[PDB]
């Protein structure tokens, strides 16, 4: 890695946010050098603010530009609610079944690994011989692997012995009824 | 809840941008600039929707201007560098001679430049390997995804490697069927 | 058919 010349970077976002679906819409243009955010356009606000600076003379000169303030104030029509719209049918609606399974290790330690599911809205639990075991649990977290499903674990210390049967359990939008699997001494 | 982010960059003197959708933090898909052709995240993402490539360009050419009037105007203050923090994963829990995934997620850095290898055993490998764009973050820092299919061998060992001007010297990532 | 929105250019001859 050589070339140390110094660097300049220039990013554009336009934020589309959405609340109960179409309901509630903000938009949001930020523009960005550096890394440091320097102007917006808030629709909440209705026209470009300087964030520092570097960003106040865009704010004016974009904001004397009324004609491209009412295009930029409608496109929370045009722009954000329409895409929503397009996108909708493969991504709001995606649904993919999470794959479950168990297996110990040691640090003894359980794992449930629960892989390749979308969205990322999932609740986990663990059953001590269905007793739900709300203590001594310890969660990976999410994990978004980039390629539009989410992994996670969650693992259960315990000191097993036979004729403990334990279950790891999942809900998800995917299925209807929770997936289960059971692990054994 | 959702967001749904159009995210731009340009970068000098690189002389690279990109342009992309991000859904809830996927890409839905970014346009290849040199065959002006949208990419779709997924198949069949292409066969529920469209879009103009040549308008990317377009915006591409406006955020180049800016960035050059930004530069001057902020007196050529370069941008700082970030490292990035690097993660190996596997797509599912692994089963020797069942074919899975392995996951190098480059993550917290900027600017969008990097060089990520897969090596095994110490030596490159490239086969079906493949990578996403810079993946867009609140604080402005950029994600990265690589992925290498294999075959869970006990006698194989695996490293990500990934350099960025942050960094000191190649950050190596080991992963080992262990 | 999904929608692009476009950045404004900044003021060439600044002041």
């Amino acid at each position: 890695m050589g070339d140390t010349r110094p660097r300049f970077l220039w990013q554009l976002k336009f934020e589309c946010h959405f609340f109960n679906g179409t309901e509630r819409v903000r938009l949001l243009e930020r523009c960005i050098y550096n890394q440091e955010e320097s102007v917006r356009f808030d629709s909440d606000v209705g026209e470009y603010r300087a964030v520092t600076e570097l960003g106040r003379p865009d704010a004016e000169y974009w904001n004397s530009q009324k004609d491209l303030l009412e295009q930029r104030r409608a496109a929370v029509d045009t722009y954000c609610r329409h895409n929503y719209g397009v996108g909708e049918s493969f991504t709001v609606q995606r649904r993919v079944e999470p794959k479950v399974t168990v297996y110990p290790s040691k640090t003894n330690l359980l794992v449930c690994s629960v892989s390749g599911f979308y969205p990322g809205s999932i609740e986990v639990r663990w059953f001590r011989n269905g007793q739900e075991e709300k203590a001594g649990v310890v969660s990976t977290g999410l994990i978004q692997n980039g390629d539009w499903t989410f992994q996670t674990l969650v693992m259960l210390e315990t000191v097993p012995r036979s004729g403990e049967v334990y279950t790891c359990q999942v809900e998800h939008p995917s299925v209807t009824s929770p997936l289960t699997v059971e692990w054994r001494a | 809840e959702h967001v749904i982010i159009q995210a731009e960059f340009y970068l000098n003197p690189d002389q690279s941008g990109e342009f992309m959708f991000d859904f809830d933090g996927d890409e839905i898909f970014h346009v290849d600039m040199a065959k002006k052709e949208t990419v779709w995240r997924l198949e069949e993402f292409g066969r529920f929707a469209s879009f103009e490539a040549q308008g990317a360009l377009a915006n591409i050419a406006v955020d180049k201007a800016n960035l050059e009037i930004m530069t001057k105007r902020s007196n050529y203050t370069p941008i700082t560098n970030v490292p990035p923090e690097v993660t190996v994963l596997t797509n599912s829990p692994v089963e020797l001679r069942e074919p899975n995934v392995l996951i190098c997620f480059i993550d917290k850095f900027t600017p969008p430049v990097v060089n990520v290898t897969w090596l095994r055993n110490g030596k490159p490998v490239t086969t079906g390997v493949s990578e996403t764009v810079f993946l867009p973050r609140e604080d402005h820092l950029f994600r990265k995804f690589h992925y290498l299919p294999f075959l869970p061998s006990t006698e194989d060992v695996y490293d990500c490697r990934v350099e960025h001007w942050g960094l000191d010297e190649p950050l190596l990532k080991h992963w080992e069927f262990d | 058919k999904m929608r692009m929105a476009t950045p404004l250019l900044m003021q060439a001859l600044p002041m």
